RNA sequence: AUGGAGAGGA
């Protein structure tokens, strides 16, 4: 299980990774020094020679070069020594370990591997600086960030091993993934916070810029599109240009919760033929979503057309975004004078609602809910009395955050951030829980030696009435400290249990492949399914599609 | 056992694996300067040849498929349709 | 160097939980993740 | 290479639906009581007040990379203040003898309602909109 | 560990100003916010350059050989 | 004269505060980039250490010497060492200098840039004098020495640009602002109640008119009048950072034009 | 500033990490599981200080 | 509970019912009760179901369960994986576990089950029974360092 | 003189500790909305009041500025990291000899300090620079 | 360690010329000038000046990857105007503005004291 | 009604009333026969399982059954001509397409699915983290353990 | 990494010109994405910064002590007294163009530390080299010019994709291959290979 | 080169 099923191996490498906006989706930024070390045996062939004898000439430490040349006898000319390394006549047949080059096919990898996608194929763009670089989008299938992650890379060594890489494992071939019969790669952070930005109706772009963006899309046909506005000035809308990155025959249709072929809220999303007609672009569209633009452009146009889609949407949005810019300040976590006063009362009532329940229950007037104690239904009550207060105060803050608030903007864009992220920051942080129940009586019948015994009130049992913006008090803090920890503890234990689940899960099914009678079996020929998935189909090419026989009136059906 | 040119359930569509492995096997042979069966239209990459060799169905390999009972089916890269 | 001189080890029923009593004796924040999270502490 | 519709309108609503540079316009036609308009107007370029009356056209006329001026020495179907180019996306039966069209000048949309613009307002990629005075 | 010659961010020469900074505090006895302003360090990146610096060198000299 | 219109409004040895009238932003800007990091200067670019029994280590002083400001006035009659036909440095392209100090006193012997000493033949050029704005007359503070502590150096200074490392940066801090009350609406101001009571006026506001509410947005107006101030590290006098700034931008614009003719 | 509390062994500074254990000579009652014959248990870790 | 069900008139309309929920499991006696719809009663114990309502219906709850753990978490996994996993457990007759007691017991090649948990003993008794190895398993050709019958190596290539 | 006492958990159990000496025991009787909301004086018994809450923290934690304006787990990360934050680890690095030793070229006393950095000798031997941080999306690098 | 020298930011290497000029296959009368060893300093200002030139259809620039000092300026001009000439005048104009910016400043610097 | 199914029909439709540029005020040229009868013998070659014998062929009628409820519901005569006024050549395509787009979707023999079905279940289990039911990782742990000893057993009566 | 879990690696370096600038001529030493801010609610960071600006300006030290009455408001009222927008905002101008940034930027001094782990302590690459004695498998660790482990779990991944020849190749010509000899009879390695 | 412990990264 350690020297046969999983061996240590040659032609490998690893380094810190950093992301790269002007790198292609299927590309792997490989620093020059690694590129200098990893080889691919190439056989001397009438076609290549001239580029090959050149690669010998260059020697083993100036990029497009080589170490070792292998001959008839199968001897091994080392090119860092050898009296004949600035010489050598390349006979047909011989092998010529060469530096790994631009547009080779390499296997790129992050651990822990838990996918097909955790091992992709890439094309090697070689670069300066010591990091592997990758396209932001190739983030999810690898589960990378740049908080310090390292990544592996493996290099084929036969012509067929290369085939198998670029014909099966290549990133664009993985874009639409069998897992959730949806695609797995999207548009993230800036691109996604900027594409929303660019796109809202109020974003107008004048000539000088509209020329540069257009240039920026590599697949520009070199035809300025007519401006939406021709009047007092000519301007082009946000939507207007980005639409130049969207290839042709791409029709997309969404509609959201208020949306009527006029999108007053600029709701939803209609794309008639490579051009967007209404609605703000954002995740639901350009995400890793089901109906999304990526899902379509893949099936409709191709894999590699949609590989280069990530490229073009980014090259343009990035650029735009570079020049409008985007921040977050503690200004963005302040909320209205009255909204602060108005939030505090909104807590102060959940405060007298607990009081009044405890006041009630202590006088034995609390009815025990069926199948639970008096003690239990009072607990269940008070918790749902302070959660309904966090949410009520958090809402009351979310409603005050005007459209111009940078946090509320990444929430609309869906780049990072949630509701609760606001609720806690600007409003109040809410109850702290451990073991499932609110903060324990660790000390005899109290929580901290700063309280009396038998204090079931909100504060004493671990409600954090304050916001991260106002600041937690010493207890509030230590209570938070307790929860926080119970987190880390499972996130530590959670993941060890998991990677074991996976390990059997894998080891159980292992040998199940679809056989040439389209049947599903193991090594013995014991059938498991008689048609894979009960329908014969590969998950990659499946899609959500409404069956409009099922719903509707008996009448309206006939009609 | 056998299994004659008739009575065959096996997909007359080329499995990506079949193809990826033909494209490789040819891309092997080619790279070791075996002769090439189409006019290299300014192409010299031993693999990007084999794709042109395959788009023009001039690859003389027989995919021998295998059914669980031990029996098997032959198919030329001729009969085989490359859709993908 | 300071922190590493003030450290607690605990070998081997839920001892990772910051227990109420640690208040002002053990540091509520300082501790390693994964491995022996909440088993190792700092005064 | 010619016009496609023509009419004077009377604006009865302005909407800065949390936008600074755009507004949604709810105007009616002087003349035909089977007609109304809904349009997004760049109010930072050409301010539209309520109680205003505006003259609206279509045309499709006066497609290769947009040229700058130098047309500052060329004729231009504009004796107008404010002009837009767009695409038509839906054509709707509101039953009757009543019909509506939908325009996107890159996101600033339009709703137009009537009947004589049957044989007059094609299913087309073309469509300018010219507002004056 | 001695004054930075020149502030990082803004680029101006600050090194020549350490001595005069100490003196404007210690002897004329002004508050640090005045001393830094009198030395003409008006930008706040060129300011922190000096206020934040810690002259460790003095502890280092203290060792013998 | 014909085009762009400079009005100096505050001038010192180290600050030129000037309106610049009638220019493209594109030009008003690209001037600044050049003033930051494209006009040549001279600063230490090779240090050879003979002895260093100081607290500070070898490459740490080596580095500190770099940042030491050198009079780069006639810098334009000094060659780039990579260009010049010698081998390593010479008296056409390099200014050698020497730092010598040894502790004598019981009370911290200092090392100042004033202690540096020209050693190359200047050949009349007004070059490589450690520049000292210091009021008591001793620039920077290189290093400190104990009783028995020696340091013996030989810095060869060369010609360089802030592109090739911000030690050769001749400028420092370049203030730059246009259109005081966002008349062009080139920013959207983040506000909480009142954009204008929350965001403060920059002194530049006096020199342009109010916006007069009732006036509708000026769409066709463009970028004019750019309020700047170049500070100077002092290796080149203020005026000459701007004049040379103008010149070298002009220069490297010109060499595109030349570049065509060769083709 | 060197604050001590370590030892020097073969040139390397080794630090003794406080080992935490369960205190001796103390009474503890432990409710004991579903399938046990013993419902509660009283236990003393008895050692001479 | 809510339940989408037909109005006579056709359209699917919202018909709310009363549903009862239990701590503890005896099915052998709760469906044989009067009053309850015994065509719909459900236990989160798929291991009960199995011995009560049959292996095949056992499958459906073993899945529905796996499906709930996923989907409840926010995710969606396509049917066919959880189908295969479930099928795999279900098709030996009983509920073969995903542990050294379940799947690793079943008669499949020795070298294979060997590369899971009971590494040494698996070979011991498999070296006693004089077991013969298929050599069609993934794991084993990996161990033999040859081309394992997988995608690329499912077929065979000749002239 | 008996104004201060030594308490272990076992004994802790039988006493009532105040938090703020100040706000937690004069009389009772406006309030800048900006200041956080605190419970109250509640229960009057206090055997012995706390020295200062900040003391609940360890050597690594008392480095973090406003660590009470921070979602807990974060402080824990910062706590294992400051232990890998390059700086001056002793003034005698020249003389000492170690397999690996890194020192910052220009340590800086942070601009925002915990009151307990004073005792931690941090201002005197810091690891970190007071760098000018722009929070913005720039080129997206 | 893999980092390139800084002098690769304005010094041309072996075989590299200051500009290559290519035919843009997309449009007619259209040129894509690469610009080894320069940046936004120059590119930005030529594109913005290549615009007031009333005889120009299209002017844009772009720093492909900022690991490298290089950028592509593309210009499309009218029927008759050759883009090179559109550049030619676009630069001459810049030089003349600057030639006059200089004298004007100089004149003003001279009247001030201190 | 919303279910996973091969070949997105609606977008083959959009890509027909786009590709042939089709007006909504001019008559078709389809016979009630073209529609109805093509629809019936497109079906017949949506081949998943091939075998020419009784059992296999009865597996085929079952492996397609659910795709075809859609197929028929979207290629039904009143819908074709009234909702998306197709022409006889444009329809011939929309029919021709659907078949090629289908045949692509069939699983390739080789497709090592075990390893695939594990990871697809194992990976989103890894991203599971935190009213009284056993749920999340601990639950999934019971399930796969075939846990006799389960922490929330429960009936749900109707 | 700053001072509150907010960690990160340099992706690129921009000289002082390419960088955005405040009107008074200042530049940032460091830009970090506003995306590491809403979902770790690292809010101390944002305050710190705002406080650290006023300290550097006013010329005193900032009291970021935990349980105090120091408010973002009192800190703000302070930065206002001092000339800037009281939330750390400051109109910047894009480096390349000079064109005012449309959004204003949060911009302060922020105590920021430099952790160990620098790239060229990690950057490792192997392509042939030493083997263990026992297994003919390659030796562990980058300090011994080692090799990267094609893990059990990553062998899973190559099985998924269908890559059969690569799975074998990363398991034969990399790592160890070996040519043993077999007895047609018994079926063991007991054959005496007397090769040649 | 082998065995054995501890800290650390994602
Ligand atoms: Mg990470
Ligand atoms: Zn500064
Ligand atoms: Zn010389
Ligand atoms: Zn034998």
């Amino acid at each position: 299980r350690g020297n046969l099923m999983g061996k240590r191996v040659d032609f490998s490498a690893r380094t810190v990774i950093s992301g790269d906006p002007n790198l292609e989706l299927d590309q792997v930024g490989v620093p020059k020094s690694i590129a200098k070390t990893l080889t691919y045996p190439e056989v001397v062939t009438p076609y290549n020679i001239d580029r090959l004898t050149q690669l010998v000439r260059n020697g083993p430490n100036e990029h497009p070069g080589a170490k070792y040349v292998i001959r008839d006898s199968g001897d091994r000319i080392d090119l860092r020594y050898s009296k004949r390394a600035g010489d050598i006549q390349l006979q047909y047949g011989w092998k010529v370990e060469r530096h790994i080059m631009d547009n080779d096919p390499v296997l790129f990898n992050r651990q822990p591997s838990l996918h097909k996608m955790s091992m992709m194929a890439h094309r090697v763009k070689v670069i300066p600086y010591s990091t592997f670089r990758l396209n932001l989008s190739v983030t999810s299938p690898y589960n990378a960030d740049f908080d310090g992650d390292e990544m592996n890379l493996h290099v084929p060594q036969s012509e067929e091993t290369r085939a198998e890489l670029s014909q099966l494992c290549a990133v664009p071939l993985q874009i639409v993934s069998p897992q959730s019969n949806k695609p797995c790669m999207g548009i993230v952070q800036d691109t996604l916070c900027g594409i929303r930005k660019l796109t809202l109706r109020d974003t107008f772009i004048e000539l000088d810029q509209v020329l540069n963006m257009l240039y920026w899309v590599p697949d520009w046909d070199g035809v300025i599109p007519t401006p939406a506005i021709i009047k007092p000035k000519p301007l082009w809308s946000g939507k207007q240009i980005l639409s130049v990155a969207i290839p042709n025959g791409i029709h997309l249709q969404r509609f959201d919760e208020g949306t009527t072929l006029l999108s007053p809220k600029d709701n939803g999303m209609l794309i008639i033929d490579g051009q967007i007609i209404f609605g703000v672009v954002e995740k639901k569209t350009v995400g890793s979503s089901n109906g999304g633009l990526i899902h379509v452009v893949t099936r409709e146009k191709g894999p590699q057309v949609c590989a280069k889609l990530f490229g073009n949407i980014q090259k343009v949005v990035n650029f735009w975004l570079l020049h409008n810019g985007f921040s977050t300040g503690i200004g963005d976590t302040i909320a209205d004078g009255p909204t602060m006063r108005e939030i505090t009362e909104t807590i102060a009532e959940a405060k007298k609602k607990v009081l009044d329940v405890t006041k009630e229950a202590q006088a034995n007037l609390l009815t025990a809910k069926h199948g639970m104690t008096l003690r239990e239904s009072f607990e269940d009550n008070v918790v749902r009395f302070l959660n309904e207060a966090r949410d009520k105060a958090g809402r009351l803050a979310e409603v005050n955050l005007k459209d111009l608030n940078n946090v509320k903007q990444m929430v609309m864009a869906g780049s990072k951030g949630s509701f609760i992220n606001i609720a806690q920051m600007s409003a109040c942080v809410g109850q702290q829980s451990v073991e499932g129940k609110r903060i324990a009586f660790g000390f005899v019948d109290r929580t901290l030696p700063h309280f009396s015994k038998d204090d079931y009130s909100p504060e004493s049992k671990g409600f954090v009435e304050n916001s991260y913006l106002r600041g937690l008090t010493p207890q509030e803090f230590f209570f938070h400290a307790m929860g926080g920890r119970e987190g880390l503890i499972d996130t530590a234990v959670k993941t060890a249990e998991t990677g074991y689940i996976q390990r059997r899960l894998v080891k159980a099914l292992e040998d199940i492949m679809v056989h040439y009678d389209n049947t599903t079996r193991n090594s013995l020929g014991n059938v498991i399914q008689f048609i894979y998935g009960e329908d014969g189909m590969d998950a990659a090419h499946i899609e959500k599609q409404s069956l409009d026989t099922i719903g509707g009136s008996d009448a309206a059906f006939e009609k | 056992k056998a299994i004659p040119k008739d009575q065959r359930a096996t997909t007359p569509y080329m499995t990506k694996y079949e193809r990826a492995r033909i494209l490789g096997t040819r891309a092997l042979q080619i790279s070791m300067n075996a002769p090439v069966f189409v006019d290299l239209e300014g192409e010299t990459d031993p693999l990007r040849i084999a794709m042109k060799e395959l788009a023009e169905k001039k690859i003389p390999l027989v995919i021998r498929r295998y059914l669980p009972d031990g029996s098997f089916e032959d198919w030329s890269v001729e009969e085989l349709i490359v859709d993908l | 160097t300071l922190s590493h001189l003030r450290r607690t080890n605990t070998p081997i029923a839920k001892p990772r939980q910051l227990h109420n009593t640690h208040w002002g004796l053990v540091c509520p924040a300082e501790t390693p993740e994964g491995q022996a999270c909440g088993l190792v502490k700092n005064l | 290479s010619n016009t496609l519709f023509d009419d004077i309108f009377q604006v009865s609503e302005v909407d800065p639906g949390r936008y600074n540079k755009v507004c949604r316009i709810e105007a009616a036609s002087t003349t035909q009581d089977q007609c109304k308009l809904t349009l997004d107007i760049n109010v930072e370029l050409f301010p539209v007040a309520a109680q205003d009356s505006l003259t609206v056209t279509i045309a499709s006329s006066l497609t290769r990379s947009w040229r700058p001026p130098q047309a500052g020495d060329r004729s231009l179907a504009d004796d107008y203040d404010y002009v837009m180019y767009g695409t038509a996306y839906k054509f709707e039966e509101v039953s009757k003898d009543l019909i509506a069209v939908y325009y996107s000048f890159g996101g600033l949309l339009m709703r137009l309602e009537g009947n004589y613009r049957n044989l007059n307002n094609l299913k087309q990629e073309n469509a300018y909109l010219l507002i004056r005075r | 560990m001695i004054v930075p010659v020149r502030c990082f961010s803004c680029g101006k020469v600050v090194g020549d100003k350490w001595e005069s900074y100490l003196n404007l505090l210690q002897e004329d006895e002004l508050d640090e916010g005045t001393a830094l302003s009198r030395l003409g360090l008006k930008r706040y990146c060129c300011r922190r350059m000096i206020l934040t610096h810690v002259d460790l060198i003095e502890k280092f000299l203290r060792y013998n050989p | 004269e014909e085009g762009p219109q400079v009005k100096i409004r505050e001038a010192s040895k180290d600050n030129v505060d000037f309106i610049l009238s009638n220019v493209d932003l594109a030009m008003a800007n690209s001037l600044r980039r050049v003033m930051i990091a494209e006009i040549p200067t001279l600063a230490i670019d090779s240090v050879e250490v003979e002895t260093n029994t100081t607290v500070l280590a070898d490459e740490f002083i080596a580095h500190r010497l770099g940042l030491i400001p050198l009079q780069s006035m006639d810098i334009e009659q000094l060659e780039y060492s990579r260009d010049c036909f010698c081998e390593d440095h010479c008296d056409k392209c390099s200014v050698v200098l020497t730092l010598q100090a040894f502790g004598e006193s019981e009370s911290t012997t200092n090392v100042y840039s004033k202690d540096l000493v020209i050693v190359s033949n200047l050949m009349g050029r007004n070059i490589g004098h450690p520049i000292i704005q210091d009021k008591e007359g001793n620039g920077v503070l290189i290093c400190k020495l104990r009783k028995g502590q020696e340091l013996k150096l030989t810095c060869v200074a060369k010609k360089g640009i802030a592109k090739e490392h911000a030690k050769w940066g001749p400028a420092a801090a370049i203030e730059f602002e246009y259109d005081p009350w966002n008349k062009l609406k080139h920013t959207d101001y983040w506000y909480e109640q009142d954009s204008a009571k929350e965001w403060p006026q920059s002194k530049n506001c006096e020199y342009e008119d109010p916006p007069n509410e009732g006036d509708p947005f000026d769409y066709k107006a463009q970028a004019d009048t750019f309020y700047m101030n170049v500070e100077s590290v002092g290796s080149i006098p203020v005026d000459q950072v701007v004049v040379r700034g103008i010149d070298t931008l002009q220069k490297k614009v010109a060499s595109i034009l030349l570049a065509l003719t060769q083709m | 500033f060197d604050m001590g509390g370590y030892f020097i062994i073969n040139g390397s500074e080794k630090v003794l990490i406080a080992q935490e254990r369960s205190a001796g000579n103390i009474v503890q009652v432990f409710k004991k599981a579903a399938p046990s014959p013993i419902s509660h248990v009283a236990e003393i870790r008895s050692a001479l200080e | 509970y809510d339940r989408k069900v037909p109005s006579p008139t056709g359209e699917y309309v919202k018909e709310p019912e009363w549903v009862l929920e239990t701590d503890g499991v005896n099915l052998s006696e709760v469906m044989t009760v009067p009053g309850i719809d015994p065509t719909r009663i459900y236990t989160n114990s798929f291991i009960d179901i199995m011995e009560v309502l049959g292996i095949e219906a056992g499958r459906a709850a073993l899945y529905k369960e796996v499906y709930n753990v996923i989907a409840s978490d926010g995710s969606y996994v396509n049917y066919r994986h959880m189908a295969l996993l479930v099928d795999v457990m279900t098709t030996q007759g009983g509920l073969t576990s995903v542990t050294r007691h379940g799947f690793n017991r079943s008669n499949t090649g020795a070298l294979m089950r060997c590369s899971f948990e009971e590494t040494v003993e698996i070979l011991f008794e498999a070296g006693a029974s004089a077991e013969l190895d298929d050599c069609r398993g993934v794991s084993e050709n990996v161990i033999l360092g040859q081309m394992a019958p997988i995608g690329t190596g499912a077929f065979d290539v000749m002239i | 003189e008996g104004l201060v006492e030594y308490i272990d958990a076992e004994e802790e159990e039988s006493i009532l500790i105040a938090m703020q000496p100040e706000d937690l025991e004069p009389a009772e009787a406006d309030v800048d909305p900006a200041k956080r909301i605190r419970v109250s004086h509640h229960a009057t018994t206090f055997t012995h009041c706390e020295i200062h809450p900040s003391m609940i923290l360890g050597v690594a934690a008392s480095i973090i500025p406003f660590p009470d304006h921070n979602q807990s787990p974060r402080n824990t990360y910062q706590s294992a990291m400051g232990k890998q934050a390059m700086g001056v680890f002793l003034t005698n690095y020249n003389v000492r000899m170690d397999t690996m030793a890194n020192i910052l070229y220009y340590p800086q006393k942070p601009l925002g300090t915990t009151r307990a950095m004073e005792y931690l000798k941090f201002r005197e031997l810091p690891a970190g620079q007071n760098a000018i941080v722009a929070i913005a999306c720039y080129s997206g690098y | 360690m893999n980092a390139p020298d800084r002098f690769e930011l304005f010094l041309l290497g072996e075989g590299e010329s200051k500009l290559k000029i290519d035919p843009d296959t997309k449009a007619p009368n259209a040129v894509v000038i690469t610009f080894e060893k320069e940046d936004h300093t120059l590119g930005n200002l030529i594109r913005a000046e290549l615009l007031n030139d009333r005889k120009v259809l299209f002017a844009a620039y772009k720093v492909e990857h900022p690991f490298f000092a290089r950028f592509k300026l593309r210009i499309q001009t009218t029927e008759g105007y050759d883009p090179k000439d559109a550049l030619k005048n676009a630069c001459n104009s810049i030089i003349n503005k600057l030639g006059a910016l200089k004298t004007n400043f100089e004149t003003e610097w001279n009247l001030q004291t201190l | 009604a919303n279910w996973p199914l091969p070949v997105n029909i609606r977008r083959i439709i959009q890509n027909a009333q786009q590709t042939f540029h089709i007006d909504h005020t001019k008559p078709s040229d389809l016979t009630i026969k073209d529609i109805v009868l093509g629809v019936k013998d497109l079906q017949e070659n949506l081949l998943v399982l091939r075998g020419k014998n009784e059992i296999i062929q009865n597996a085929q009628r079952d492996a397609v059954t659910l795709f075809c409820c859609l197929l028929r519901s979207r290629l039904a005569t009143r819908r074709v001509l009234q909702e998306y006024r197709l022409t006889k050549q444009a329809f011939d395509w929309v029919l021709s397409n659907i078949e090629a787009q289908f045949l692509r979707s069939v699983v390739h023999p080789g497709e090592m699915v075990g390893v695939l079905a594990a990871q697809s279940i194992g990976e989103p289990a890894t991203q599971m983290t935190l009213k009284k039911v056993t749920s999340g990782v601990p639950r999934l742990k019971e399930i796969l353990n075939v846990a006799k000893n389960m922490k929330t057993p429960s009936l749900t009566v109707y | 990494a700053s001072r509150h879990g907010q960690k990160g690696t340099i992706g690129i370096t921009y000289r002082r010109e390419d960088m955005p600038f405040t009107a008074e001529g200042i530049v940032p030493d460091l830009i970090i994405n506003p995306h590491a801010i809403p979902s770790r609610m690292t809010v101390a960071h944002l305050i710190e910064c705002l406080l650290s600006k006023v300290a550097a300006l006013s010329g005193n030290e900032g009291d970021a002590s935990p349980f105090t009455d120091i408010t973002v408001e009192g800190i703000s009222k302070l930065l206002r007294e001092h000339g800037y927008q009281s939330r750390g905002f400051e109109v910047m101008y894009n480096g390349h163009t000079g064109k005012k940034l449309m959004a204003q930027i949060f911009f302060g001094p922020t105590y920021y530390q430099r952790l160990r782990h620098m790239v060229d302590d990690k950057i490792h690459a192997r392509a042939r080299g030493p083997m263990q004695v026992l297994t003919r498998q390659p030796v562990e660790g980058r300090s011994r010019d080692g090799g990267l482990r094609f893990g059990e779990m990553e062998r899973d991944c190559m099985i998924a994709h269908g890559a059969a020849s690569f799975l074998k190749e990363r398991l034969m010509e990399a790592s160890d291959a070996f040519r043993v000899h077999i007895c047609g009879i018994c079926g063991l390695m007991t054959v005496i290979a007397k090769l040649n």
